[PDB]
């Protein structure tokens, strides 16, 4: 009974124009050598007043055993586990292409405006691949 | 600041009249006036109105 | 018959600090009112047998 | 912003039977109120869907 409407609950509604018609950042690291749980590199950056709508994970192969056991995170500065944790979408056998499940619809706060990817476990065999991360938003 | 302005755009294309917004535009400010943590020249009052 | 039109009032909320006049669009209320129109009489006789 | 200031009255004892207008000080109250100022705005868009 007390469900109000929103903190909106007054006003008119977008449309055609310059708004806030979602967007996309997307990068490419290319990881090469022997890859250890030492690696980060920003892919893509956000603003400050912007809410995530969802992050599309796609990489390569990038470790060849017959038990492979690569790891990645995907992150910012703040937390380095935010979007991914544990994704294991670069190994050699199972499917590429995750999108996010955790952390979508929050407001960047200041000093969180570069996605980091964080490699979480060693890999047994380091080959030669890149991983690619879209991260969707607006502005208001 | 700013007395209220009108405006208006046509947005598609010119040439197709497809769109077209109107708007209005206003920078002021409104506050009551206080000195030193006191109302400088209200009195509120407040009284028992049954509403019948 | 014969069609009148009304237009309402405006809405919203006055897009405060930053916001353009350009992304965030408002309708305005528009509604119709019909009145249908038909024929109608009267009328009265009056004969020679009961005039003379 | 916009700052409007203030005075008050004046607020001791008349300085009875022998003292000075140099000995004894005084001072004026003052203050302050400070007025901030803030864009807003409001618009309406037309089609030609809508329109024909």
């Amino acid at each position: 009974m007390p469900a109000t409407n929103s903190a909106q609950a007054r006003l008119a509604a977008p449309g055609h124009g310059f708004g806030g018609n979602v967007k996309v950042s997307y990068g490419s690291v290319a990881f090469t050598g022997t890859i250890t749980t030492a690696d980060a590199a920003t892919v893509c950056n956000l603003p400050v007043g912007a809410i995530v709508l969802g992050v599309t994970l796609e990489s390569d192969d990038l470790d060849t055993n017959a038990t492979p056991t690569i790891t990645l995170n995907v992150g910012d500065a703040g937390s380095a586990t935010r979007y991914f944790s544990a994704s294991t979408v670069a190994q050699a056998g199972t499917s590429s292409s995750a999108p996010a499940t955790t952390g979508l619809l929050w407001t960047v706060t200041e000093g969180n405006t570069a996605v980091r990817i964080a490699v979480a476990n060693n890999a047994a065999t380091s080959a030669d691949g890149s991983v690619r991360v879209a991260v969707t938003y607006y502005l208001p | 600041a700013q007395r209220p302005q009108a405006g208006t755009e046509k947005s598609d294309i010119p040439a197709l009249n497809r769109r077209m917004t109107v708007g209005m535009d206003e920078i002021i400010g409104v506050k009551k006036a206080a000195f030193n943590g006191k109302q400088h020249g209200v009195v509120m009052g407040f009284f028992g109105a049954a509403g019948d | 018959t014969l069609n009148i039109p009304l237009f309402y009032k405006l809405g919203g909320a006055p897009v405060t600090g930053d916001t353009p006049i350009v992304g965030n669009e408002t309708p305005l209320d528009n509604y119709n009112c019909g009145v249908p129109v038909a024929l109608r009489g009267k009328g009265v006789a009056i004969t020679k047998n009961q005039t003379f």
